[PDB]
């Protein structure tokens, strides 16, 4: 079975940065992109960056642009989401997911369905 | 000696159009029969050569192409063909002599939620010469500004999954193909029929 698992979400002081993991296992050949999403209580879950396995490019919601970076490290079938200077609003779940779905519109990965799922990190920005 | 026609017809997997598979088959006694003779194909159409004369023929080698396309694409896998598989993925020339063998694949290609391992190329800045194979992932320039790898705005990656989903009308679903070549070298004829 494929594995999604986050990991280093805590407590941040806004304006810090904190960089989350996602480390995949199982099949790895077929990954065509992964995306980081979050969804904060009685909110719903909302995009916020996705990377091409192949090559890279990454695209990212208007909320987080100047401020997210998301890499990813084929060998360590890992991706992480760089998240510079936190804000309030940046308190969620952040959830990794993989898509075998090649899309050659590398915008798709914004709205297109993903079949896998981690359990999610909780990111939390006091003061 | 017998020919392995078997590794490419009942291999596991198979290969993406754009990124088909060739096998040389060599030095091995070829029994066309076990394929002219199958039920197991729906398309089996052979340009200028009849696969019972092929058992009273000698060739230097025999090759096997083979891919995943979509059941309305198999009609591109011929001779003066256009649309994306020939033009981007998978080219036969207008003189083609040999064999194009297909057969649906729904049982073993598609699987619920959809299967998407097979991918296709969708942009290319010409078309294919017959048996080029273009396996590049370059990011495709879909206007003046030079994309220097990155996507965005007219700066497309050149390759998309068929979504092979098990319910996917007939038209929209996996079909394994082999096209079968001949060829004759300056060289000893080593792949005979039965006879
Ligand atoms: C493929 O396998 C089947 C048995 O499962 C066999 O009948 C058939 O002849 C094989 N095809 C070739 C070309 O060897």
């Amino acid at each position: 079975q494929v594995q999604l698992v986050e990991s280093g979400g805590g407590l941040m002081q806004a304006g810090g940065s904190l960089r989350l993991s996602c480390a995949v296992s199982g099949r790895t050949f077929s990954t065509a992109a992964m995306g980081w999403f979050r969804q904060a209580p009685g909110k719903e879950r909302e995009f916020v960056a996705a990377i091409r396995w192949s090559g890279g490019s990454a695209y990212y919601a208007d909320s987080v642009k100047g401020r997210f970076t998301i890499s990813r490290d084929k060998a360590k079938n890992t991706v992480y989401l760089q998240m510079n200077s936190l804000k309030y609003e940046d308190t969620a779940v952040y959830y990794c997911a993989r898509t075998e779905n090649v899309r050659s519109l590398l915008s798709d990965y914004a709205t297109w369905p993903y079949d896998y799922w981690g359990q999610g990190t909780q990111v939390t920005v006091s003061s | 000696n017998l020919c392995p026609f078997g590794e490419v017809f009942n291999a596991t997997r198979f290969a993406s159009v754009y990124a088909w598979n060739r096998k040389r088959i060599s030095n091995c006694v070829a029994d066309y029969s076990v394929l002219y003779n199958s039920a197991s194909f729906s398309t089996f159409k052979c340009y200028g050569v009849s696969p019972t004369k092929l058992n009273d023929l000698c060739f230097t080698n025999v090759y096997a192409d083979s891919f995943v396309i979509r059941g309305d694409e198999v009609r591109q896998i011929a001779p003066g063909q256009t649309g994306k598989i020939a033009d981007y993925n998978y080219k036969l020339p207008d003189d083609f002599t040999g064999c194009v063998i297909a057969w649906n694949s729904n049982n073993l290609d598609s699987k619920v939620g959809g299967n998407y391992n097979y991918l296709y190329r969708l942009f290319r800045k010409s078309n294919l010469k017959p048996f080029e194979r273009d396996i590049s992932t370059e990011i495709y320039q879909a206007g003046s500004t030079p994309c220097n790898g990155v996507e965005g705005f007219n700066c497309y990656f050149p390759l998309q999954s068929y979504g092979f989903q098990p319910t996917n009308g007939v038209g929209y679903q996996p079909y394994r193909v082999v096209v079968l070549s001949f060829e004759l070298l300056h060289a000893p004829a080593t792949v005979c029929g039965p006879k």
